[PDB]
């Protein structure tokens, strides 16, 4: 619905100096003071503005035919301008601070979205994109993920480096293929038991924790880790004179320590993917 | 291109005493200069006379304790050692050899076996002890394992006890030998990594660690234990090993501290029932402290004592023991080197990264960032020469971390820096940012160069755009889902140092394309499709196009000959733009876009059949061919 009827300079359209220059270079223009028409704005299909220090994309509404956006490495904190870009296909807003992802609600032509490094806590807004085909929510603070249960089109999916403890929601995503669950708090694995179409997987470097236990001279905490079949993954390297007497890891702790740990390892193969489930379980002491 | 040096003969051992390299080679012991690999002095041990025999060096050891001196150990005179009293600031050579009036039954000065041996030096308790591992076959004095100390007179050696040495009994003398791969000192204990039988007469081979605390003349806690490198399939034969500290990153994945020793060891799955290694190499690290826990967990040794006799606590006549339960880790490289033979291993730390440079049975040298996570591509990879790299290497640390490993390849020992070969030797843009955090490169429009060395305003460490060189095929069937191979540069995303095809998407015209990521690389993209459209490729930053790909309609104009041999064997020619008639496939002779030649299947029929093209889309059954008896 956004249509400039009169020839207007690019400086006035996009209020942000950075994003204005971007469009300028895109349109082979001489300066931001050059006038532009709505026809010239319509023919803009792909903007490439990674690391442009762009703080706002106000004015993008006048580019209805934009289906490629690259804005990684910016200062973007709002995505209301994008809220009504009809044909937006690919979008990449990494290393920003976009959080009100609800602003994408009516982007039913969006395929590949990327929002890593955005300090995102909640992601529930994504429910309004059952058409998504490539999600990229790595490097964040995501806890719950039950939302993803409905993104049943994603053939790709990041999620590395968050705080995902429960991955069960991913269960029915059988149309998946490239899953990335590194750097999380993945204890269980029975969840992905059905991803019979996987091709690439990364279940690496989990950092699970257990609720604090009262330290004794003789301690025994049950193994929590589980494999894809539900078998107690056998602890690779235990710490502090720790031995694994299935299913309980036992310790001989004369004096008081703050915690014990046991790094594990257990290469798994799901469907057609061959990854290696690795991590470090830790137990508080008092 | 880099500092090199080659001798008259192959270099067996290398050591470095104060800005001077020492190369114990065949018939020679060269003395190079640390700065430029410049040969300064040398000593000719030469081809000695037993008959005439080559003097293959078997050990180099220097000790400035008494006085500054090198001690070489030949292979001709019962593996005897000789002294080398240094000049003053840099001839003059003695010889270690007394007589055995003590009793001729033994020979403390006959140090090294010519069939492989490793020697360690330590100044334990006022004296210079020598820890010797000898591989022995049937022949008449020469201990397989021995703690002979040196005398203050500096002209011979002397043991201290009946049990200051362990010897493989005569009946097992030649049967199943013990190849000594490497040895080191750690935590007051002495270790030896060896390849051998699994047990007495057992066909396949093994690999074990050996520990014993020594005092005066030790062997008091002697004790073997199996070491198995697996991935999720045993790699028995040990190929080389090196002991350093863990990079801060590696210290999280293996539970080791930053100052604890780590036993990096390149293994190798051996051939069927043999000790001959295949070109299939693994590798894993063994925290020395963790190794010292397996030993502290609770069967008689077959070769020292009698296999059929029965026999055998807390140590910072006292007999020796073996272990039934093998200590084992997993391949750290996930077996990235599954089809290559690794020969050398060296490990240093630059920050958190634990880079370890490797050698190959083909002279391939490479510095790979060690990590459980991803088997990072060697940011340094090339060929020294057709001669396989030697496990013998030196790791030297200088101020502000310059460093260099001395790698040997036959006769040529080259001086390679740890900082990598600069940024100049990087080929593509993606590869220019794949270099570690410390290198500080920056792809500059066309070439890769250092930071402030960018001629134009296109220097960056993130933005790498795609580029399509060529695609195969150039066309496709109407509905068919042909496979696509798209070769180019820069298809991976940047971060954590590594690059993957995560944010890699292919777009054919308007129809989104499906990538099989496993089969795709940073340069080779394999997609499966299904007009005169264009192809698009996004690597998360930008995209490229390629407007040759067409969706032509395969059609068969005419076919000749129209009739043929009842049996069948005539050349059938098709015209137009995976042939099989009557069901049972015929054969293709010459393919084209205009003409096809095929040999008809000798079918057991006498009727006519439709000729079916199956180019991903089963197409025209043009003019029917007729089998008829003449």
């Amino acid at each position: 619905m956004e249509t400039i009827t009169v020839p207007t300079p690019i400086k006035q359209i996009f209020s942000d100096d950075a994003f204005a220059e971007t469009i300028k270079d895109n349109l082979k223009k001489k300066s931001v003071t050059d006038a532009v028409t709505q026809n010239e704005l319509n023919s803009i299909d792909q903007i490439i503005a990674n690391n442009s220090d762009i703080k706002s994309v106000q004015g993008i509404q006048y580019l209805p035919n934009v289906t490629k956006l690259f804005l990684n490495g910016n200062k973007l904190t709002d995505i209301k301008p994008l809220a009504n870009l009809k044909n937006l296909g690919w979008l990449f807003l990494d290393e920003n601070k976009v959080k009100d992802l609800s602003s994408l609600k009516d982007l039913k032509k969006l395929k590949s979205l990327s929002l890593e490094h955005n300090g995102i806590s909640d992601i529930n807004g994504l429910v309004h994109l059952p058409q998504l085909e490539s999600l990229y929510l790595g490097n964040n603070k995501i806890t719950d993920i039950t939302v993803l249960s409905r993104l049943t089109k994603l053939d790709t999916l990041s999620l590395e480096d968050n705080q995902i403890s429960d991955i069960v929601p991913l269960a029915g995503l059988t149309k998946l293929q490239n899953l990335y669950l590194s750097k999380n708090h993945i204890s269980d694995l029975r969840a992905l038991a059905g991803l019979k179409n996987l091709d690439v997987l990364e279940l690496f470097s989990q950092e699970c924790l257990n609720k604090p236990i009262n330290h004794q001279s003789n301690l025994v905490v049950p193994n929590t880790v589980k494999n894809t079949d539900g078998s107690l993954v056998t602890p690779e390297i235990i710490s502090d004179d720790g031995d694994y007497e299935k299913p309980n890891v036992k310790w001989h702790l004369p004096e008081f320590t703050n915690e014990v740990s046991f790094i594990f390892y257990q290469p798994v193969t799901i469907g057609k993917a061959k990854a290696r489930f690795h991590g470090r379980v830790t137990q508080p002491l008092k | 291109q880099l500092p090199n040096f080659t001798a008259e003969t192959p270099i067996q051992n290398v050591i470095l005493h104060e800005h001077h390299i020492f190369l114990g080679a065949t018939n020679y012991i060269y003395v190079l200069n640390e700065e430029d690999l410049q040969k300064v002095a040398e000593y000719k041990t030469g081809p000695v006379l037993e008959v005439w025999k080559d003097n293959i060096n078997m050990a180099l050891v220097v000790d400035t304790y008494y006085d500054d001196q090198l001690i070489s150990c030949g292979s001709v005179n019962r593996g005897t050692c000789q002294r080398h009293v240094f000049p003053h600031n840099h001839s003059e050579v003695h010889c270690i050899f007394s007589p055995q009036i003590e009793e001729p039954s033994q020979c403390p000065d006959c140090v090294v076996s010519a069939l492989g041996a490793k020697v360690l030096s330590s100044v334990k308790d006022r004296f210079i002890n020598f820890f010797v591992g000898n591989t022995i076959n049937s022949s008449y004095p020469l201990h397989s394992i021995s703690v002979r100390r040196l005398k203050e007179t500096k002209d011979g050696f002397m043991f201290l006890t009946d049990q200051s040495y362990i010897d493989v009994l005569p009946e097992f003398r030649d049967s199943y030998p013990i190849k000594y791969v490497h040895a080191f000192e750690s935590n007051n204990f002495i270790y030896f990594l060896t390849v051998q039988r699994e047990t007495l007469d057992a066909q396949t081979f093994h690999t074990r660690i050996i520990r014993f605390c020594s005092i005066n003349s030790g062997l008091h806690s002697y004790m073997e234990m199996p070491l198995e490198c697996i991935l999720t399939e045993v790699f028995n034969i040990l190929q080389a090993a090196y002991v350093s500290k863990p990079g801060a990153q590696l210290a999280r994945q293996i539970g080791a501290s930053l100052n604890d020793d780590i036993l990096f060891a390149v293994f190798a799955q051996s051939k069927p029932d043999s000790a001959e290694p295949m070109d299939r190499s693994a590798m894993c690290a063994f925290p020395i402290k963790y190794v010292n826990d397996f030993f502290n967990k609770i069967r008689c040794l077959q070769h020292f004592y009698g296999p059929n006799h029965e026999h055998c606590s807390g140590c910072e006549d006292e007999y020796r023991t073996e272990f039934t339960t093998a200590l084992q880790r997993v391949d750290l490289f996930m077996g990235q080197f599954s089809e290559v033979l690794l020969t050398s291993i060296s490990t240093f730390i630059k920050g958190d990264l634990t880079i370890a440079n490797l050698g190959t049975s083909e002279g391939r040298f490479m510095q790979v960032v060690v990590s459980r996570s991803g088997p990072s591509t060697p940011h340094v990879n090339f060929l020294l020469d057709s001669h396989p790299v030697s496990p013998e290497v030196i790791v030297e640390h200088t101020l502000n971390q310059n460093g260099y490993t001395l790698v040997i390849t036959g006769k040529k020992i080259t001086k390679i820096p740890l900082n990598g070969l600069g940024c100049r030797h990087f080929q593509s843009c993606s590869q220019c940012l794949s270099a570690p955090p410390f290198v500080q490169c920056g792809w500059c429009h066309d070439k890769c160069v250092r930071s402030e060395e960018c001629l134009s305003g296109t220097w960056t460490q993130q933005i790498c755009l795609p580029a399509i060189y060529k695609v195969f095929p150039n066309s496709a069937p109407l509905e068919g889902g042909t496979r696509l191979t798209i070769c180019g540069w820069d298809f991976g995303f940047r971060r954590n140092n590594k690059f993957d095809l995560k944010k890699t998407r292919v777009l054919l015209g308007n129809e989104s394309c499906t990538l099989t990521l496993s089969e795709s690389t940073m340069n080779t993209l394999k997609c499966t499709v299904g007009f005169n459209m264009s192809i698009i490729i996004s690597n998360g930053h930008g995209t490229t196009q390629y407007s040759t790909f067409s969706y032509v309609d395969p059609v068969i104009t005419s076919i000749s000959p129209k009739y043929g041999p009842m049996a069948g064997g005539t050349l059938l020619t098709l015209t137009g733009n995976h042939i099989s008639i009557g069901g049972k496939t015929c054969t293709l002779k010459s393919v084209s876009n205009s003409i096809l030649e095929c040999y008809t299947p000798a079918q057991t029929i006498s009727t006519e059949f439709a000729v079916k093209l199956k180019i991903d889309l089963a197409n025209r059954e043009t003019s029917i061919f007729s089998y008829r008896e003449d």
